[PDB]
Parts: structure tokens; C-alpha cells; sequence
């Protein structure tokens, strides 16, 4: 058989929420937190054979003898610097558990505060920050020994983050401290606020603060009487000019890369618009946007989203290609291969696997995203998928016509969106592995035991039966980076209902053989719509059945055309 | 049963 089921693990677990981490440094370690929606109880599991088997380690999370009482894990944290180490915060007690060895050994520690929210440094593996949210003071804490001892470094804090290397020096911290106005002022220290000399105000009386790569952002409120601020390369913050006749109510940073910023602007009228810096020219108007305030506040979403967001997708591996949703009353999708320079209607596929659709008539391909999905109640449905591991490969759920229907299919383009095909009729979970070399999908709704997969960019599909009995499926995932050919199917057996189930599917033999240079082509988004200006990617030709390795290192060449 | 998350 082309596909092996590497492991079937029936955790005897009835928790509704499942959080999964891959240590993933070629360590076959996988950590899983089973818990309640956001908590009454929890169970932590761990695999060392890459999901072949799972050891339940909840009993190792205790407060010692003389204190039998069971613990409840709210969240668990990983070190971005050292995948060996993890931290487990109790939800109710001011207590931790630390690990330096892939959870083979844990140490129960008391802490001065409840571990509501922790932030681990990306480089200094022993260094982290802590926050007590339901503490009247809003205290911020620091640890140098990876969470064993703590000290308090600030009070009345609204938000905070680490600096961003290399832009900010090591130990840099940005925070919003609450002002009696109810507003906040943004600080920056390197002495962890033990030194006034290194403490440094960067803005005054600001509504919100966002740190993004080179740029920094913040909304200043100016109340006039007669009836946003930007940093660039850390140069002091100055307000940006906007070309409008209508007043502005809400700001949102859609995408940040050096030299071009995408900002959604929602007005009094509840119309939302898109601007681009380098000073903000108008790119696109009436973009589907939400804020709690809010542009779409009245509706359903309010009970689902507390933080604003917009139907605006950046195709990840690329520069310049985005996909957004437009609304009037009434949803439609538009794509730009320029960074908002021009926009376009998404050309529907040429067949079904045939069908008629034309831009002049008024119909185009329409892709359902995060926001539009909640409105049509597509709670579990997939947002647009695009990853740097597979440049110019996009899979999405959407419809063909003049409007996003309730009826939706799966659409694929290995053309950065310029050309689409109809891949799957229903809605499916989907993901991919081996740097886009292989695509798996599973049907949403009725319980299945079919794993549809494809090696030629969705052109054809094959079915693999992964279970003798059909199971409900809650998710289909890969180790991030999508280099492996292992796919994890999360699901539950039929009644007795809701017993978590983790199937580990291994699809190398679908690919079969290591790729050679014969199966590689050069390709730039320029090739698709142009030539126009570039970045050139080596891609496996679509019809090549083989695998680039897990250690595949995609060669990208940047050039002045 | 509800959902599965990364992170
Ligand atoms: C167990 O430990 C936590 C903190 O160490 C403490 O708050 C709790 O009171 C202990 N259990 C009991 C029986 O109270
Ligand atoms: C809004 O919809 C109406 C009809 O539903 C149409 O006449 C009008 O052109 C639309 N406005 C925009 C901005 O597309
Ligand atoms: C998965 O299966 C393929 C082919 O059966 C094999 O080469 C590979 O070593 C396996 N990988 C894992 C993680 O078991
Ligand atoms: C390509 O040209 C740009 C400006 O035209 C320049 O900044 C860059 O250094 C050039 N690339 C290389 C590799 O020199």
C-alpha cells in the first residue's frame, strides 16, 4: 500500500479542547494538552516515537505529597531557543512545572503570581516574562532561571513584548502602562525598568500599541472642538498623512513588511478602506473588516471574536500577492499580484473534474475566509492556506458565481492564484507536506475513513482508507514547515462518543523516490502574470511523482530584472 | 469534542 498508518492512539480522553506541539528538531517529541474550552480539568500527554504511542503524564503534574489534589493546566509554553524545555502553568494555583528534558522529568515550583500569561525569550532560553491578569495591580514579572524565581518589574501594564532583534538591543522590552485617562503610554527599557537612563518614553497617551518588524504602530486620539503614529527603523514616531474626505474611526494593520504597509481604515459610515505607505495612497475600498466597536459589530461574530481582524490574506512565500474579500450590502473576492497597486476579479476554473463563468458577465471565483465563514456559520472551515514551504501553492474553500454561496468547494492554484482548478466538490480539511509535494484532504461533516490525497497539485486524487470504521474528524495537520510526509488525523470514534483519537498517517510511498534535477523547473510569479517586476523559485514540476527530502532547502534567487 | 490547535 502507498500509505501506512504509522500509529493509532486512542487517548481515553473526553476533553473538548486539544492543543498540540511538535518539538520538531528531528526530535520525535510531540506534546499535547487536552483541556476545556476557554477550565475544569486537563491531561497532558507526550509521545517520543512521533505519535506512534503516547504516554499520559498528568500524574507527574502534582503539588507533591500532603497535597494530593489534582492540577489543571491552563496553557503550556515552549522555548523558541531550546526545544528541549517547556513550562506548564496551573490555571487556578500560583504554580509551575518546568522541564529541560522533553518532559521525562518535571519540577513543581511555586510562584508569587498566577501564571495567567507567560512570554519566553526567543534567544535567551533561561529568560521569560510573566503576567497576573486578574490582579488589581497588573504586575509584570521576570525570571532569569527559566521560571524558578521571579521579581516584579512593573505595575499597571496594558500590553508588553520583547524587542525585535536586531532592531532593538538585547533585553529590550516594550510596554503600555495605564494612564488615569484610561489611555496608556508606551515605554522601552533595557534595564528591565531598573534604570531611568535606559527607561525611555516612546509615545504619550495612546489608545493601542503594535510592534511589527522594523515598524512600530500606535493610535493617538485627538479630540477637537469645532463641532496614526508610525516608527520606521525606530526613528521617532510621527503621524501619517491620509488622503480622505471622510473621517476615520478605526485603524488596523493588515500586513507589515519594510517599505509597504497595508492598513485597513474603517470610517463613521462603517465603510472600510485599504491604504499603502512607503504617506498612504488608496488601494481598495469596501473591504470586509471587523472591529468589536465595530464595523460589523451588530452581528454574530461578537461572541466569537474579541479582537478585530479582516478578510485579507497574504500569500506567504511571496511578495506582492494578496487576496481580500469585498462587501457592499454580498461578498466577492479580489486578488492583486502587485502590493495593492492594482486589484482584480478571481478567474474561475475552466472545468469541474466542465463549467461556464466569465468576468464580463459578472462572476468570478470567490474564496471564503475567516470572517465570511463565521457569518455563514462555517465555524470549523478552513481559511485560505498558503505557506512559504510551498511558494505559489494556494488551497481554499469557496464558490463560483457572483457571490459566495452557502455551497462551497475546494479550489487549488499552483499559480499564486492566477489560474484555479476545481479540486474537491465538498468542504474539506486540507494541508500539505514535503514542501508542497503532497496534498491531503478529508471530508467535513459526515464521518469518514477516507483520506483523499494528491501528488499533482490537485489535478487528480486517490483515496486511502485510514480506518476500518468511519470516524468523525476534527482536524488534519502536519508538523509545521510541511517538510515531512507524516500527516496527523485528529478525530473521535463513533459512540461511545467523543473519545479523542490520534491517527498517524505516513505517506512517503505515494511519492516513492527521491527527486532529481529532472523534476525541477525555475519559476517566478513574474512568469505567471508578466513578465513584470523579481524572485525565482526552484519548484518540483507538478507531474513529478517523487520527494524532495525533509532537508530540502528551496533555492530562491533574488535579482534586478 | 470541538477543536484542535497548534502552539
Ligand atoms: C496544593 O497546592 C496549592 C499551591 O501549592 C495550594 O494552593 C493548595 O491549597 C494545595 N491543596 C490544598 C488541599 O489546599
Ligand atoms: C451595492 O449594491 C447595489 C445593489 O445591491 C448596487 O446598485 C451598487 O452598485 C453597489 N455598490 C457598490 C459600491 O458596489
Ligand atoms: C514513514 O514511511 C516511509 C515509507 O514507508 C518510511 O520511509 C519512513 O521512514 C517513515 N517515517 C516515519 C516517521 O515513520
Ligand atoms: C539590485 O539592485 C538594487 C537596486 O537597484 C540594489 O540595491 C541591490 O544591491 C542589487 N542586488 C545586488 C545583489 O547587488
Amino acid at each position: 500500500e502507498p500509505i501506512k498508518v504509522y500509529g493509532q492512539v486512542s487517548l481515553n480522553d473526553s476533553h473538548n479542547q486539544m492543543v498540540v506541539h511538535w518539538a520538531g528538531e528531528k526530535s520525535n517529541v510531540i506534546v499535547a494538552l487536552a483541556r476545556d474550552s476557554l477550565p475544569k480539568s486537563s491531561d497532558v500527554y507526550v509521545s517520543y516515537d512521533y505519535g506512534k504511542s503516547f504516554k499520559k503524564i498528568s500524574d507527574k503534574l502534582n503539588f507533591g505529597l500532603g497535597n494530593r489534589s489534582e492540577a489543571v493546566i491552563a496553557q503550556f509554553y515552549h522555548s523558541p531557543a531550546d526545544n528541549k524545555r517547556y513550562i506548564f502553568a496551573d490555571a487556578y494555583a500560583q504554580y509551575l512545572w518546568i522541564t529541560f528534558d522533553f518532559c521525562n522529568t518535571l519540577q513543581g515550583f511555586s510562584i508569587p503570581f498566577r501564571a495567567a500569561d507567560l512570554l519566553l525569550h526567543s534567544k535567551a532560553s533561561n529568560l521569560l516574562l510573566g503576567f497576573d491578569r486578574s490582579h488589581p495591580n497588573k504586575q509584570l514579572w521576570k525570571s532569569d532561571d527559566f521560571g524558578q524565581t521571579w521579581i516584579m518589574i512593573q505595575e499597571h501594564v496594558k500590553s508588553f513584548s520583547w524587542g525585535i532583534d536586531p532592531y532593538d538591543k538585547p533585553n529590550t522590552i516594550y510596554i503600555e502602562r495605564h494612564e488615569p485617562s484610561g489611555y496608556s503610554t508606551v515605554f522601552r527599557s533595557t534595564d528591565f525598568f531598573q534604570s531611568r537612563e535606559n527607561q525611555e518614553v516612546i509615545l504619550e497617551e495612546v489608545r493601542d500599541f503594535q510592534l511589527r518588524d522594523k515598524y512600530m504602530f500606535a493610535t493617538k486620539v485627538v479630540h477637537l472642538l469645532g463641532s496614526l503614529w508610525v516608527s520606521f527603523g525606530r526613528k521617532p514616531m510621527r503621524a501619517a498623512q491620509f488622503v480622505t474626505r471622510h473621517p476615520i474611526n478605526e485603524y488596523y494593520i493588515a500586513d507589515a513588511s519594510e517599505d509597504q504597509v497595508f492598513v485597513c481604515v474603517s470610517h463613521s459610515n462603517n465603510r472600510t478602506n485599504l491604504y499603502i505607505s512607503e504617506k498612504f495612497s488608496l488601494s481598495l475600498e469596501n473591504v470586509l473588516y471587523y472591529s468589536p466597536g465595530g464595523a460589523g459589530s451588530d452581528t454574530l461574530v461578537r461572541y466569537f471574536a474579541n479582537e478585530p481582524f479582516a478578510d485579507f490574506h497574504r500569500v506567504e512565500g511571496l511578495q506582492g500577492v494578496y487576496i481580500a474579500t469585498l462587501i457592499n450590502g454580498n461578498m466577492r473576492s479580489v486578488i492583486t499580484f502587485d502590493k495593492g497597486g492594482t486589484w482584480e476579479f478571481l478567474q474561475a476554473p475552466a472545468f469541474t473534474g466542465k463549467i461556464n463563468c466569465e468576468l464580463s458577465q459578472g462572476c468570478s471565483l470567490h474564496l471564503a475566509q475567516r470572517l465570511s465563514q463565521l457569518l455563514n456559520l462555517q465555524l470549523r472551515r478552513m481559511p485560505i492556506l498558503s505557506k512559504e514551504s510551498a511558494p505559489g501553492l494556494i488551497i481554499a474553500t469557496g464558490s463560483v458565481g457572483k457571490n459566495l454561496a452557502s455551497k462551497t468547494n475546494v479550489y487549488i492554484s499552483s499559480s499564486a492564484g492566477a489560474r484555479w482548478r476545481e479540486a474537491l466538490p465538498g468542504p474539506h480539511y486540507y494541508t500539505w507536506g514535503d514542501h508542497g509535494g503532497i496534498i491531503t484532504a478529508i471530508a467535513q461533516g459526515m464521518e469518514t475513513n477516507e483520506l483523499k490525497y494528491s501528488t499533482n497539485e490537485g489535478e487528480t486524487w486517490k483515496t486511502f482508507i485510514f480506518s476500518e470504521k468511519p470516524v468523525f474528524v476534527y482536524g488534519l495537520l502536519t508538523e509545521p514547515g510541511e517538510k515531512s510526509t507524516v500527516f496527523t488525523i485528529f478525530g473521535s470514534n463513533k459512540e461511545n462518543v467523543h473519545s479523542w483519537l490520534i491517527l498517524q498517517v505516513n505517506a512517503t510511498d505515494a511519492l516513492g523516490v527521491p527527486c532529481t534535477e529532472n523534476d525541477y523547473k525555475l519559476w517566478s510569479p513574474s512568469d505567471e502574470r508578466g513578465n513584470e517586476c523579481k524572485t525565482v523559485f526552484k519548484r518540483r514540476t507538478p507531474h513529478a511523482t517523487c520527494f524532495n527530502g525533509e532537508d530540502f532547502d528551496r533555492p530562491v534567487v533574488v535579482s534586478n530584472c | 469534542a470541538a477543536a484542535a490547535a497548534a502552539a
